[PDB]
């Protein structure tokens, strides 16, 4: 798992 | 690309405290059982909420990027989920927020005589506590079930919706004090009506935009280096949460006066 | 008539107002004044009372 | 004819003044100039009482020193616990314009009126237990500005008709008018034996006036414009005044004239109330700026400030043994001080 | 003993809150000038009119108790300057200083108003109409600051269509009154 | 005790000119305007002139105006009226008004039947 900042952050 | 989470702390202290000092001016002061300012406090609770879960969400990578490892996968899923749920839930209530108080105004001068008899408080009541459980199942739903899907439409499709109708109601009131203004001499309101939507559009279009690219062209890069900021949208989102305050509840006489 | 009569009973009251007893205002001063120290220990509101004695609390 | 009572009236007016210059001795202050001073008076909120919807015109405290009734023009009376900010009673009037009411000594009635031109005198130990209308005392021309109970059968209106009336509640009939003012009637203030009372009027001056006799007995003039509000000093034998001057003075019943004025170069607003504590040495008094002040009277200069108010006070009241303050407000408050 | 107190608390605040809501459902209207309270109704919207003619002629101590009122309805037939001049303090005054009126001219010259002679709007009637609505329209577009505003209006009729003029600027002050207070107007 | 009273008037021939003066006592003369009002035999009292605090405001009833002056004098505390150019209209008592309260600029209750702060008022015959 890779954490970010939100969600859809990158193309699903 | 990367953002320094010392801003997103920055942006998440200052709107904590406007919305503090809002909600304590509301309730101290008599400028109770009015339906405007019902509205007012629902609005600053969302802006709150907003806040404090990027915060939050912040701090928490900030901690778990190198040390103070609990588990690899099941853990660190389980602890963002619910932090992504959050702000899904406080995005969704903030626009609610923001339009009831555009739907409250309407209604205020354009049913002035028949008002307090089609809106009193226990019916504010009811309709903050629906759109707020509405907002909380929908940012459930949003995140815990697959976002990996096409429940971007429906986050996009809303916005728009919302955005057209905030335009159209605050345009009208607009046109209409001009025959109310040309009557007396027989201005305020460009600058006011300016102001609201410039704020709303400026700092909740582009997340939205940058999700409609996503989902319509996502390998061409013609004008697709667009979706590389994604961090500054989040950053103007708590722009936004900031600045709301600013221009709907110390606008207030009285709310100024107590505060 | 009109105008005459209330002459008639303006000049009566200021007859009936202007024999009376006066005493100086040495004394009636000194009486305001002895009456507040005589009483200076049971204001509340000037000498305020113990936090065990106050109602509203 | 006129001209000879007019000079006959003059002549008595200038013998009348002279005699009183000849007893002013001393001055108040040169006696009280060797007192040590109050000092700094801070009164905080104990309570503060909310069940009203328009302004508050008028408030009284009951002789227990706990229960208090308030008139407010949306057409209420209410009467409050003020030690634990209960509601007793909730009364609707017949006409929603009401600036008085009153607490009988007893605890058993109630009195009210307005631009009605009616006293309206409230059971509130009724035998089914519900408050009803008692009695409606209808007489006067004007509108009606106080009352005050003397006992549970005997009542004192002053009515903006330029007159002031003692009542018989059991019959409904004035007994004694008392007709010496040229302005409406603004308030009245019964004798601690409740043998006397003075009343101050729109023509700027005050009487007194002896409740058996029906006469008039001494006329104090010293202020400039109509005045708003009358209390009499605890032993009976001062009072004083506030008015649309924005000054208060107090007046001597022996000496017959003024003694102290109360003012100060920034305050240019209006008097709407005034009362003294239980030992008489603070006057608290209501102004136009939305705060009290209170004033060492022995002294005539302030010792405290009372702000907390949003709106204009419009009454203020002190219990009999002169623990609280409690002060009303057109912003639809009371808040009571200690 | 203190449940049945908080009880009986509890029952004055359940009626205070309904007191409440027919309370602020009603327009009231002062009817001084000329022709005791009177409630009425049009399209479902309540008003509620005092004429106040039995007191004295001196009104600068009751003028006051009407200070929350939604606008004042002055009616008026020297007896020209007179009225004027009670228009002038009552739209001074410190409590009445955010009220507007509804003014009626029930008349519907050059001797008492010599200025009448270089006005220029048979016309003469209608000359004479616009000079006196225009005196009570000069003293109110003087001192208001934009808190109130004077609506006129020329009334000899059986007076039929008196009601819907009433309706019509109560519902003006409330709109202009939001639109202020919303930055609008 | 407030105090206004007014001095000057008697009988003149058309197109003559008279001084009314009012002196006054009891109160602060700066802080009010002042007013003169009149009574006409056969009607009732009627304004005919007011002037403020200092004397930048004055205002003149129509049929008057031109031919009326008004001014004050806070130092030695008097109102005046010159009225040149008489007419028979103009036979009445005049009386000196003052305004309820200070600092104020709405006047209420001047020209009332029973008001308590205007003097006696002199006889003017033209
Ligand atoms: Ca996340």
């Amino acid at each position: 798992y890779r954490m970010e900042h939100f969600r859809w952050g990158s193309p699903p | 690309v990367f953002i320094k989470p010392e801003v997103f702390l920055s942006l998440g202290i200052v709107s904590l405290l406007e919305n503090i000092l809002v909600i304590l001016a509301v309730v101290r002061n008599g400028n109770l059982h009015s339906p405007m300012y019902f509205f007012l406090c629902s609005l600053a609770v969302a802006d709150m909420l907003v806040s404090v879960s990027n915060a939050l969400e912040t701090i928490m990578i900030a901690i778990v990027h190198s040390d103070y490892l609990t588990f690899e996968d099941q853990f660190i899923q389980h602890m963002d989920n619910i932090f992504d749920s959050m702000i899904c839930i406080s995005l969704v209530a903030s626009i609610c927020n923001l339009l009831a108080i555009a739907v409250d105004r309407y209604v205020t001068i354009f049913y002035a005589l028949r008002y307090h008899s089609i809106m009193t408080v226990r019916k504010a009541l009811t309709l903050i506590v629906a759109i707020w459980v509405c907002c909380g199942v929908c940012g459930v739903v949003f995140i815990v079930y697959s976002e990996s899907k096409m429940v971007i439409v429906c986050l996009i499709t809303m916005f728009f919706a919302m955005m057209l109708l905030m335009g159209t109601l605050y345009v009208h009131m607009f046109l209409f004090a001009r025959l109310h203004v040309k009557r007396i001499a027989a201005m305020k309101g460009a600058v006011t009506i300016t102001i609201l939507l410039g704020v709303f559009i400026f700092c909740w279009a582009p997340f939205f935009l940058h999700l409609v690219l996503i989902i319509t062209c996502p390998t061409n890069p013609y004008c697709i280096c667009y979706t590389a900021h994604f961090n500054t949208y989040l950053v103007l989102i708590m722009c936004n949460s900031v600045i709301d305050p600013l221009i709907y509840a110390f606008r207030s006489l009285e709310l100024r006066n107590t505060f | 008539t009109a105008s005459i009569a209330q002459a008639r009973k303006l000049v009566e009251q200021l007859k009936m107002e202007a024999n009376i007893d006066r005493i100086k205002v040495s004394k009636a001063a000194a009486d305001l004044m002895a009456y507040c120290e005589a009483h200076a220990k049971e204001d509340p509101l000037l000498t305020p009372v113990p936090a065990s004695e106050n109602p509203f609390r | 004819e006129l001209d000879q009572l007019r000079q006959e009236a003059e002549q008595l007016k200038n013998q009348i003044r002279d005699a009183r210059k000849a007893c002013a001795d001393a001055t108040l202050s040169q006696i009280t100039n060797n007192i040590d001073p109050v000092g700094r008076i801070q009164m905080r909120t104990r309570r503060t009482l909310r069940g009203h919807l328009a302004k508050i015109y008028a408030m009284h405290w009951g002789t227990d020193s706990r229960l208090l009734v308030s008139a407010s023009q949306d057409g209420k009376l209410i009467i409050w616990d003020s030690y634990t900010t209960n509601k007793v009673h909730a009364i609707p009037l017949r006409s929603s314009w009401v600036m008085t009411c009153a607490y009988a000594p007893s605890g058993n009635y109630v009195a009210c009126g307005g631009l009605d031109n009616i006293c309206s005198i409230y059971n509130l130990k009724t035998r089914e237990g519900n408050v009803r209308v008692s009695r409606e005392l209808a007489g006067h021309t004007g509108y009606l500005s106080c009352c005050r109970f003397l006992d549970d059968n005997q009542i004192v209106t002053s009515s903006g008709d330029t007159t002031c009336a003692l009542w018989d509640i059991e019959t409904g009939q004035q007994t004694t008018t008392f007709t010496g003012h040229t302005g409406d009637v603004m308030s009245l203030s019964l004798a601690p034996d409740t043998r006397l009372f003075v009343s101050g009027a729109c023509d700027a001056s005050a009487k007194l006036w002896d409740v058996r006799e029906g006469m008039c007995r001494q006329t104090f003039t010293g202020h400039e414009s109509d005045i708003n509000a009358i209390c009499f000093f605890p032993n009976g034998n001062a009072f004083a005044t506030g008015s649309d001057d924005a000054t208060c003075r107090l007046f001597d019943l022996r000496a017959d004239q003024e003694l102290m004025t109360y003012s100060h170069d920034n305050i240019i607003c209006g008097i709407t109330s005034v009362s003294f504590s239980k030992s008489g040495r603070l006057l608290l008094a209501g102004y136009d700026d939305f705060n009290c002040n209170v004033w060492d009277a022995l002294k005539a200069d302030r010792a405290g400030v009372l702000a907390g108010h949003d709106n204009r006070v419009s009454c203020l009241g002190v219990t009999d043994d002169g623990m609280a303050v409690a002060t009303g407000s057109w912003d639809s408050f009371l808040k009571i001080w200690n | 003993e203190e449940k049945a107190q908080r009880e009986a608390n509890k029952k004055i605040e359940k009626q205070l809150q309904k007191d409440k809501q027919v309370y602020r459902a009603t327009h009231r209207l002062l009817l001084l000038g000329a022709g005791f309270e009177t409630k009425f109704q049009v399209d479902k919207v309540n008003f509620h009119m005092f004429d106040v003619g039995g007191q004295r002629d001196e009104r600068r101590k009751w003028i006051q108790c009407f200070n929350d009122v939604t606008a004042i309805i002055f009616v008026v037939a020297n007896r020209l300057q007179e009225a004027l001049n009670l228009f002038k303090s009552i739209w001074n005054n410190r409590w009445l200083r955010t009220i507007s009126v509804i003014l009626f001219l029930n008349k519907q010259i050059e001797d008492y108003f010599p200025e009448f002679a270089r006005y220029t709007t048979d016309p003469r009637v209608t000359r004479a109409k616009y000079f006196i609505r225009d005196e009570f329209l000069r003293i109110s577009t003087a001192s208001g600051d934009g808190r109130h505003y004077c609506y006129p209006h020329f009334t000899c009729a059986v007076d039929t269509e008196n009601i819907r003029r009433v309706f019509n600027d109560c519902r003006d002050i409330i709109q202009r009154m939001h639109l202020r207070q919303y930055e609008l107007l | 005790q407030v105090q206004l009273q007014e001095s000057g008037g008697g009988l003149v021939q058309p197109g003559g000119s008279l001084r009314l003066s009012c002196a006054a006592s009891g109160f602060t003369f700066s802080n009010y305007k002042m007013n003169w009002v009149r009574q006409a035999p056969g009607k009732g009292l009627e304004w005919v002139s007011d002037i403020s605090q200092s004397g930048a405001s004055i205002s003149y009833t129509g049929s008057v105006k031109g031919r009326f002056t008004i001014s004050r004098d806070n130092a030695k505390n008097t109102l005046y009226l010159q009225m040149n150019s008489l007419k028979p209209e103009d036979t009445a008592v005049y009386y000196c008004a003052r305004c309820p309260a200070p600092f104020t600029r709405d006047c209420f209750d001047v020209t009332s039947t029973t008001y308590a702060y205007r003097g006696q008022g002199t006889q003017v015959t033209v």
